[PDB]
């Protein structure tokens, strides 16, 4: 095999698509979606970065959908002009769980990575017992598929000191 | 008296960018609100690109920073410019001379502005280097603010999962 074997997300990616749901006012069953950033040119790709997207699904319907492209387009190219090393490698959403409409939602994305697109669900409601992420790549099977990837949590050490700086005081009581 | 609350992704963001921009200076915005006269909130920020200028008030892009306001609003963060922050690699948290006249220009647009200075060489595990600052109304021209800083319980618990087992 020659597969991703696992992927790397960064505090700051769990955190924006935490603040993404929670400043639209994301209702249940809703639930907001957007772009991650970072590197998928290895068998670990590492997730860094992220963006939020406008996005609209219908409830009475899971084939109806739309998401913005020239949306995509326009804040890629400025994410660009701040740091060219972290490309679009895929996208995420806030779950829970993986959603009908989200291999159809995949292909859409296939258009914009260099990669074979990586969805991140993030539980922004963190119900889990573990880690409040899980990462899939479409395989095909025959019919397409999404294959669960392994995720761990790792920090460069600029924000492993951002993180250990906001935690302290709940560090201190425990 | 007075104190910026810094937000987690808006310092993570500032360290991240600091920190990548090595060994030049990098700045940005930081969006957030005025709440009294004694409070600012910095709820997020983002990053200016690259200028040949260096770090002065011709380093904002403002079609950039007009196209980048714009898109926030439509993904639900429509907060108020309510400062700058930039790094300084090796050299410490201060306002340079051509520092504090960027700050006027701010000042001007919005006499509540904060600029922030965070330096990502001298930041390291334990120890944050950040200051914030406004100009004073023989005098000095400057002075600096409280930081602390604001999470939400949903965030202490995402940030947990940075070495989960401890
Ligand atoms: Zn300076």
């Amino acid at each position: 095999s020659l597969q991703h074997e696992k992927v790397t997300i960064a505090p700051l990616v769990l955190l924006s698509a935490l603040d993404h749901y929670e400043r639209t006012q994301t209702k249940e069953n809703k639930r907001c979606v957007g772009v991650i950033l970072g590197d998928a040119n290895s068998s670990t790709i590492r997730v860094t970065n992220s963006f939020a997207l406008p996005f609209e699904e219908d409830e009475k319907n899971s084939d109806v959908w739309f998401l913005d492209h020239n949306y995509i387009e326009n804040m890629n190219e400025m994410c660009k002009k701040i740091n060219a090393k972290e490309k679009l490698i895929g996208w995420y959403h806030s779950g829970p769980k993986l959603r009908a409409s989200d291999l159809k939602i995949n292909e859409l994305f296939k258009k914009y990575t260099q990669n074979n697109p990586l969805l991140l669900i993030v539980d922004v409601k963190q119900q889990g017992v573990g880690l409040p992420t899980d990462a899939y790549v479409a395989i095909e099977q025959t019919e397409k598929t999404f294959l669960h990837l392994p995720c761990t949590i790792e920090a460069e050490e600029a924000e492993e000191i951002g993180v250990e700086h906001l935690l302290r005081d709940v560090l201190e009581v425990l | 008296k007075e104190t910026v609350y810094i937000s987690s992704i808006a310092l993570l963001k500032m360290l991240k960018h600091g920190r990548a921009g090595v060994p030049m200076e990098v700045m940005g915005l930081m969006l957030g609100e005025f709440v009294d006269d004694y409070t600012v909130n910095v709820v997020d920020v983002f990053a200016m690109p690259q200028s040949g200028t260096g770090v002065s008030v011709e380093a904002v892009d403002d079609v950039f920073q007009a196209k980048m306001m714009d898109m926030l609003k439509q993904t639900g963060r429509d907060q108020m410019v309510v400062g700058w922050y930039h790094s300084h690699p090796g050299f410490g948290c201060w306002l340079s001379s051509v520092d504090v006249n960027t700050q006027k220009s701010f000042e001007q647009l919005n006499s509540r502005a904060v600029a922030v200075v965070v330096d990502p060489i001298q930041s390291v595990k334990g120890k944050v280097v950040i200051d914030a600052f406004r100009l004073i109304d023989l005098n000095r021209h400057y002075y600096s603010l409280n930081i602390d800083y604001h999470k939400t319980a949903k965030e202490t618990k995402m940030l947990m999962n940075l070495h989960k087992e401890q």
